[PDB]
């Protein structure tokens, strides 16, 4: 799959396509990789388990709860859970969140990262998804939405594991 | 003859900066329950207590809200902390001593309560038994029935010749503590008390968030949602074993309080939810929030040191700019570290003051100014550096 995070101005957005593959077969095509959580103020995407995302995004949601909200805290101390604990250690799966503040990557690794610019792409696709969030948020004035959208096109057209179904997600500030 | 909602706010506002809808809450909470006494026998029984459950970050006015009111209810209080049931997965302990614990309490009150409404009757009444075994013209007559009658005279400048001057107060003390007893009714002083939690018991659970759900694992949510099992009959209504006689949970009011960072008020059991009909958040508190409370309250921290050091015979003042630049470390420190909202003050203020407060007693008799000179000479290094503060802030 594939998820893009992207962030200029006063919008950061997380868009992601819809296929979901075995083996070389298409199970599904319009899977939702990305949501809304804690109030709508944090926007989220999943690269990986539809159900395993469930869980995470829902423990994470209850470090943003008292935690204040701070998105980068919240995020070390689920890292901190998922890596340990049995049951979370046993889903795999790459998140990436962003919100008003700052976007980042989370992985079962217990690894929480902050791509350059804010922007994030992960999944099979998340290269290509990058090099052409690049040349685009380098060479153009295209919003946060517009780019996301054209890179995760630019990948699905690219990648055999990605379609073109898209679920965006966004953050005005 | 209750006062009325604005009435239980305005009192709440001369101690709680802020947080006007949980005031208003449980503000509404308390004038229920006179509206209930207002009604027929049958509505009296339906009509229960609204619970409220308060939402919101540490320290921001959620004990103290709830502390206060009852205080202004006079009604008994008692605070407990959720997760304290949790650990009877081991051991622990059960809820019903929350109710057992609040009785005790409600006990405690109705005593101290009592006997002060006392101390002044049986020390009258005290020297009335030691201006009698220096004067004993007792029983019926002796002289005169008119001006001869009255046998004062001596006994008066007697009695205030010993106020103003074995051992008379030695003697006192001792009737003092023989006739307040030989005044007391342990009987209805002992129903006194559970009339008391029955109708006017303020119960507060804290951490309600942290006994939710969570797809943690099945062990630890079994072990919290017992803990909310557990509470349902104190909350329902239900009877409970107390030391000192039968109480009935039915009308006592409960206020839960809860973050809900990381859980959801929907997480709760549904039983609870469906008795906690009242929901309200407090806000964080601004740095001009610290600076009032700091002052405003009236009996703030503020007016307490003041109060303390005058005892010492000196005199403080603390400069608006002084004020502020208190607050602002104390948000500087929670922060760059952690946010444990107003505490900080209280560890910011009382590391400001040590070097007053110890020299207090010597500098009898000046006029000492905590300006924002002072503050900052005191707490700009600590406040910045960060290890430094996690210690001593």
């Amino acid at each position: 799959t594939t998820i893009v995070s992207v962030r200029r101005n006063g919008h950061v957005v997380i868009a992601g396509d819809g296929q979901a593959t075995l083996g070389n077969t298409v199970m599904k095509g319009n899977v939702k990789k990305v949501r809304r959580l804690y109030n709508d103020k944090v926007i989220a995407g999943f690269a990986g388990g539809t159900a395993d995302a469930f869980t995470l995004f829902e423990l994470f949601e209850r470090k943003l709860e008292m935690h204040q909200g701070h998105l980068v805290k919240a995020a070390v101390e689920l890292a901190k859970d998922w890596r340990t604990d049995r049951m979370l250690r046993k889903l795999e799966a790459l998140l990436a969140v962003a919100d008003e503040t700052a976007s980042l990557i989370i992985t079962g690794n217990g690894d929480v990262v902050q791509p350059e610019n804010d922007l994030i792409a992960i999944g099979s696709g998340g290269p290509y998804a990058q090099a052409a969030a690049r040349a685009l948020l380098e060479n153009t004035e295209l919003s946060a939405r517009e780019i996301a959208e054209k890179a995760l096109d630019i990948a699905g057209d690219i990648c055999i594991y990605t379609n073109h179904f898209h679920t965006i997600e966004e953050l005005s500030y | 003859s209750e006062m009325t909602p604005r009435e239980i706010v305005s009192e709440l506002d001369k101690h709680i900066i802020g947080q006007d809808n949980a005031k208003r809450s449980v503000a509404i909470a308390l004038r229920n329950r006179w509206r209930r006494m207002q009604l027929n026998e049958e509505l009296r029984h339906e009509v229960t207590p609204k619970n409220i459950l308060m939402i919101g970050p540490t320290g921001v006015g959620k004990t103290e809200i709830a502390r206060r009111l009852a205080k202004l209810a006079n009604a008994p209080f008692i605070k407990v902390e959720a997760t304290k049931f949790t650990e009877v997965g081991y051991v622990g302990k059960e809820v019903d001593s929350i109710i057992r614990d609040l009785t005790d309490a409600a006990v405690k009150m109705v005593r101290v309560q009592a006997i002060e409404k006392n101390r002044y009757r049986a020390e009258e009444l005290a020297e009335e038994r030691i201006l009698d075994v220096l004067i004993p013209p007792a029983k019926n007559n002796w002289g005169q029935t008119e001006q001869q009658q009255e046998p004062s005279a001596a006994r008066q400048a007697f009695r205030k010749k010993l106020r103003e001057g074995l051992k008379i107060k030695d003697a006192m003390k001792l009737l003092i503590e023989e006739e307040a007893a030989k005044l007391v009714n342990p009987e209805e002083l002992k129903q006194d008390a559970i009339d008391a939690v029955e109708q006017h018991g303020i119960v507060f659970i804290d951490e309600i968030d942290k006994i939710c759900k969570r797809g943690e694992s099945s062990g630890p949510d079994v072990s919290r949602e017992g803990v909310q099992r557990d509470l349902l009959p104190l909350v329902e209504g239900c009877t409970v074993s107390t030391k000192h006689g039968m109480v009935k949970t039915d009308h006592i009011l409960f206020i839960a309080s809860g973050a809900f960072q990381i859980a959801k008020p929907s997480d709760l059991i549904p039983e609870l939810q469906g008795r906690l009909p009242i929901r309200v958040e407090l806000q964080a508190l601004t740095t001009s929030d610290f600076e009032r409370i700091l002052t405003e309250p009236n009996a703030s921290i503020t007016v307490q040191y003041k109060a303390l050091m005058a005892t010492e015979g000196v005199n403080i003042e603390f400069t608006d700019s002084g004020i502020k630049r208190i607050a602002e470390a104390a948000w500087q420190v929670n922060e760059s570290t952690e946010n444990i909202g107003a505490r900080r003050l209280h560890t910011v203020l009382e590391r400001l003051m040590e070097e007053i407060s110890y020299d207090a007693s010597d500098l009898s008799g000046q006029n000492i100014t905590i300006d924002a000179d002072y503050v900052s000479k005191h707490l700009d290094a600590l406040v910045a550096d960060e290890d430094l503060s996690r210690f001593i802030l």
